[PDB]
């Protein structure tokens, strides 16, 4: 279980860190439920893709 | 097989592999984008057959629209022209096939297909000494405020070209691009692209800057129509210029949906229904998006992870799109 992700859902050698990387120089919606005001990986409704992600998206508050 | 644009390209020594994700993204946009002779070529032709159609109809001119006037077409792609004397409406079909006979006999064309893109009739065919694809009508078949917001958020959009290309031709690969089939459509890929770029928390707080960062916002791309977004509950649109989602429920103008799993656009010339309504096939598209991203991303652990020696030469884009 990953050592730079410190999570426990995948080992080192496939930590999205490694992918996911930025190179840094109105209102919000999100995906899950059509509403505004938060992002659609960290919604409170029951989740309307039957597909899985325990590991976060690029849409959490994060802001990553 | 081959990945042409990788040679004399080589980014196998960059530290960040979402670099050299987005370098090669640029090289494969750049060795799919035209040169001068290619272009002279494409002018030439349009010319002959514009002088072909002055000659059933001397008011008539003819004008490129879509993928090609806008940069956003796939090599061999069909170019759209528009006829325009006043020869549409009812008339449009008794006058394709005038058209199509004329061109055959003149030997611009050889096989021509009559075919339909929205209740409006097209006409199909290879100029043979170009070998150039075309495709005729007497309407534009994309709106027109559509057209309008294509051009618009091209200017206030970096990188929205070159991701689109890219999912146009993963698309395209897999034959997930053609609505007849159920397919996406050319405005809604150039939406869905919009509005994911036009919404990530790193780019409306202004922090990165896409033309610096296509490698992930293309992984991410992939994440988001792939694996999270409410297919059956949420749906895109434009309050005031401004990407939008909102829930199906308060859509009423076509709440009583047969069918709930379905892309959900709503249609800029008509806020009363949604484009997308005609890709049937969105259960597939969304498996091959999430085949994307695990493509994509598995190829990154697998590099990040490979001596510089096995990297030599090697394309991360080369095996998702097919080309
Ligand atoms: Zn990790
Ligand atoms: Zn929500």
């Amino acid at each position: 279980q990953c050592t730079l992700c410190k999570s426990k859902k995948h080992s080192k050698e496939r930590c999205p860190s490694i992918w996911r990387a930025y190179i840094l120089v109105h209102t919000i919606y999100c995906y899950n439920c059509g509403g505004k005001g938060h992002f659609g990986d960290d919604c409170k409704e029951k989740r309307s893709s039957r597909v899985p992600n325990e590991d976060g998206s690029a849409f959490t508050g994060s802001n990553l | 097989g081959s990945y042409p644009w990788i040679l004399n390209h080589d980014h196998s020594k960059q530290k960040e592999i979402s670099d050299w994700l987005t370098f090669e993204i640029k090289d494969f946009v750049a060795y799919i984008s035209p040169s001068r002779e290619e272009i002279e070529i494409r002018n030439q032709t349009i010319s002959t057959i514009r002088e072909a159609v002055k000659q059933l109809w001397p008011d008539a001119d003819l004008h490129v629209f879509g993928s090609y006037s806008t940069d956003l077409y796939l090599p061999g792609s069909d170019i759209d022209c528009v006829v325009t004397s006043e020869l549409g409406g009812k008339e449009s079909r008794n006058n394709l096939y005038s058209l199509a006979s004329h061109l055959k006999k003149k030997n611009l064309a050889t096989e021509v297909e009559v075919v339909a893109k929205a209740r409006v009739p097209i006409i199909k065919f290879v100029e043979p000494h170009s070998g150039i694809h075309i495709a005729v009508s007497f309407e534009r078949t994309n709106g027109i405020e559509a057209a309008k917001l294509i051009r618009e958020w091209l200017d206030d959009t970096p990188g929205l070209r070159e991701l689109v290309l890219i999912v146009k031709q993963f698309l395209h690969a897999r034959r997930l691009n053609n609505v007849h089939t159920g397919g996406l459509g050319g405005f809604s890929i150039i939406c869905l692209v919009f509005s994911f770029l036009h919404m990530h928390p790193r780019i409306i707080t202004n922090e990165i800057d896409p033309k610096d960062n296509l490698g992930v916002l293309l992984i991410e791309f992939f994440e988001l129509y792939g694996k999270n977004f409410g297919y059956d509950d949420v749906a895109l649109g434009s309050s005031d210029g401004y990407p939008v989602y909102f829930p199906k429920s308060t859509w009423s103008a076509i709440q009583p949906i047969k069918n709930p799993f379905s892309l959900a656009i709503q249609d800029p010339g008509d806020e009363s229904n949604n484009i997308s309504r005609g890709s049937f096939n969105i259960r597939d598209i969304k498996k091959a998006f999430a085949g994307a991203f695990d493509l994509l991303t598995n190829r990154c652990f697998e590099l990040h992870s490979a001596t510089f020696k096995d990297r030599l030469g090697k394309s991360i884009l080369g095996n998702v799109i097919k080309y």
